[PDB]
């Protein structure tokens, strides 16, 4: 265990490298990367007709990859979406340099 | 009627002598109650809707059995490749390509490929 | 693995006058055949 | 994006309402004034799309 | 503290999961738990029924040995280097009968070739005594077990041990062979690990898609079921063997985790492969040359069995708990007993008593062709708490083969009795 390794993580999971880390996990369990593409694209579209007032700032492809990496053992947040809790008040958004 | 009245739960055999009747004669709306009633009583379809395919295409009633076995499919039972075979077989004697492929692309979807036979007699069809 | 068959065939080829007239020919309610262009006026 | 007026119509509603936008089948503008301007040219062009299934030819138009 | 069939067994050692660690292997939910009868997995966490299957296991292609099944003899853990002569032993073999030769040579090669993950994995392998295969059995054990064909099939299996040694590792061998295995009961061992511990699994490789024979570590350890919860696949991309539970199943904390051997296969192979019995085998065949038919269908109903004759399972749904009786005994019993079916025929009371009597007598009679007993052999097997373990599986064999004959003695009485309802 690395001691200085806490602020690496910790962009590593603020950022949303931890989807592609997923996609690349999900991807060495297929033969063709088309037909995963199809696949989550069917099963995104089933997730919006089943709840449409569910999504519009929560992604439904986000939602659908959270439940594949949650059923393989490995916890992620629903959809990959976080909020910050150093947020100062209403109307102050974060600048992204 | 009178069983089922009395309290008691009805055999498996019974139940599988009135699909074959139903087959037989060629009532397969009342095969397919029997069938709901059969699943309804936690017993197990999947014997009982085979053998009221089989019987559906013995009686000559080939639409019947067609669809009927398009509804087991779409529930998420899975049939025999005896089953497969003569359905399809049937199908091209028949004429009826659609329900032929349909079949087909059933079976691959199940797990089990297609040989040379089921595509001769596609293309006894297409040709 | 039954392929998933895709058919469509675009073709062409010269058009009979039948087929021009017929492209334009219409049928009105009191019985006159519309269609014909005959005067270089357009507005 | 392009093309398609009615698909771009419907474009806007989906969007706002939510629901998915489902897939064009219809020829886009441009391709159809092409099989008009080749009309126009005494030149015919039709899409005869066969089914699989029944084995029948549908023009599309 | 829960009582759970993991709590009772003690936990392994720690370097014996380090050693898989530090080359990549990896274990997700799952827990290595050392016991009298040897290493076993046990659950570590509740799964609820998944959707599709989560992999516990990821074991890579660079710890396992692999030899392909078909003529051209591919490597592709290549740990044998070019023109050694231990591949002209390999290669100087039968390629569709005896299979295990050449994984026991590689074996011995990869306990003597360095820097080898097999070197460490030995040591947690049985040993000569701990290993319960009947090719490390006496003659005694043999002819304990009561059966002449089985007890003659090993016999000749040893012997062409005994041969292979002989004319292999002859005395003008070189020295890099003969330390091989010096003695033969070092090649016996081999073969014994390569016979118990023997995976046949499809592999793909780059572009080549093959069928081989693999010795993979740490998927051995899992014990034998008929009714699994997990099994073997592979993994093409990251060239790593991955065991996966089944989907739809729940398995709950201190459960065992279990894979089959050989689905549809005798106690018979059990024993004379991996030295194994088990009284609930659902495939096991009694030969009854009775004329006499029981009623398959009435069989099945009265005994609440579901399904194609290639597939049955206990429908406990309409079981509504309560009979338990029902189990693999009584599904091998309904596939081997004599059957008539008829169309929709309805069965005859008085042919069906004359039937399962006449089936009772015969049962009777081969019980006391063996010149034992369920109580005798239930005894002998308490009096002896440590000893050999072969004789252990014999008469351990000898007890369920009764046992099953004497359920099919109850199931016949069942069926009688319930079929006048």
């Amino acid at each position: 265990r690395i001691p200085f390794l806490e602020e690496q993580v910790r962009k590593i999971r603020d950022g949303g490298k931890l989807l592609t880390m997923d996609i690349h996990r999900l991807l060495l369990n297929e033969d063709n990367r088309f037909d995963f593409v199809n696949e989550i694209a069917a099963e995104a579209k089933q997730y919006v007709e089943n709840n449409r007032d569910e999504y519009g700032a929560k992604k439904a492809i986000l939602h659908v990859l959270s439940n594949r990496m949650n059923d393989a053992g490995v916890y992620r947040a629903e959809a990959y979406m976080e909020s910050d809790p150093f947020k100062p008040g209403p109307g102050y958004m974060k600048d992204e340099l | 009627r009178r069983e089922l009245s009395e309290g008691l739960r009805p055999l498996h055999e019974t139940f599988l002598a009135l699909v074959r009747l139903f087959g037989a004669k060629g009532l397969a709306t009342r095969g397919l109650e029997i069938l709901a009633a059969m699943e309804k009583l936690k017993y197990d379809i999947r014997q009982a809707w085979l053998v009221l395919v089989e019987e559906l295409v013995r009686s000559n009633h080939l639409e019947d059995a067609n669809k009927v076995f398009l509804k087991g499919a779409e529930g998420g039972l899975r049939a025999t490749d005896e089953i497969y075979d003569l359905l399809i077989e049937q199908d091209c004697k028949v004429g009826d390509h659609s329900n032929a492929l349909t079949i087909a692309y059933e079976m691959e979807a199940a797990g089990r490929m297609a040989t040379t036979f089921h595509f001769n007699c596609l293309l006894s069809v297409q040709a | 693995m039954i392929d998933r068959y895709k058919h469509q065939q675009l073709r062409i080829g010269s058009v009979s006058p039948q087929q021009i007239s017929a492209w334009a020919t219409k049928i009105l309610p009191n019985g006159e055949i519309v269609g014909e262009v005959t005067k270089p006026y357009t507005f | 994006k392009s093309d398609h007026i009615r698909a771009r119509q419907e474009v806007l509603g989906t969007t706002i309402i939510g629901g998915t936008i489902p897939n064009p089948e219809d020829a886009p503008e441009s391709f159809r004034l092409l099989v008009r301007e080749l009309r126009s040219l005494a030149l015919e062009l039709n899409h005869f799309l066969v089914s699989e299934k029944n084995f029948q030819i549908n023009r599309k138009e | 503290p829960h009582d759970t069939p993991a709590s009772q067994l003690e936990l392994a050692d720690p370097d014996f999961y380090k050693i898989g660690y530090v080359r990549s292997f990896r274990a997700y939910g799952i827990e290595f738990r050392e016991g009298p009868d040897g290493y076993g997995v046990f659950a570590s966490r509740d799964v609820e029924p998944l959707r599709r299957a989560r992999v516990i296991m990821e074991i890579p292609l660079e710890l396992m040995l692999t030899i392909s099944k078909k003529l051209p003899w591919m490597f592709f853990p290549d740990i044998i280097p070019v023109g050694h002569p231990i591949f002209d032993i390999i290669n100087s073999t039968n390629p569709e009968t005896d299979s295990d030769l050449r994984l026991a040579c590689l074996l011995l090669y990869a306990f003597d070739c360095k820097d080898n993950f097999w070197q460490l994995y030995g040591d947690f392998l049985p040993s000569d005594d701990e290993c319960t295969s009947f090719l490390l059995a006496t003659e005694e054990d043999l002819l304990e077990l009561q059966d002449e064909k089985l007890a003659s099939t090993m016999r000749e299996q040893q012997q062409r041990a005994l041969e292979f040694w002989e004319k292999n590792w002859h005395s003008a061998v070189p020295l890099k062979i003969k330390r091989l295995a010096r003695d033969p009961e070092r090649f016996i061992w081999a073969m014994c690990i390569a016979q118990s511990r023997s995976i046949n699994l499809q592999m793909r490789i780059g572009a080549l898609v093959q069928d081989a024979n693999l010795l993979v570590p740490y998927a051995d350890m899992m014990n034998h079921s008929f009714q699994p919860n997990c099994f073997f696949h592979w993994r093409f991309k990251d060239r790593m063997l991955e065991v996966m539970i089944n989907a739809g199943q729940r398995i709950r904390k201190g459960d065992e985790m279990t894979v089959d051997y050989m689905a549809g296969q005798k106690n018979n192979f059990f024993m004379q492969r991996y030295g194994f019995s088990s009284p609930v085998n659902p495939w096991d065949v009694i030969h009854f040359t009775g004329d006499a038919k029981i009623h398959l269908d009435t069989f099945l109903s009265v005994f609440n069995i579901s399904g194609l004759p290639g597939e049955y399972y206990h429908n406990s749904r309409l079981s509504n708990d309560g009979d338990s009786f029902v189990d693999g005994a009584i599904i091998a019993a309904a596939r081997t007993l004599p059957t008539w079916s008829d169309g929709d025929l309805p069965p005859i009371p008085s042919l069906e008593r004359k039937a399962v009597k006449e089936l009772q007598e015969e049962c009777h009679q081969m019980l006391a062709e063996f010149p034992t007993t369920s109580d005798e052999d239930q005894k002998i097997l308490d009096s002896m708490p440590d000893c050999r373990r072969t004789l252990e599986a014999a008469i351990k064999y000898r007890l369920h083969r009764k046992l099953l004959i004497e359920k099919v003695i109850q199931a016949l009485d069942i069926y009688q009795d319930r079929i006048l309802f």
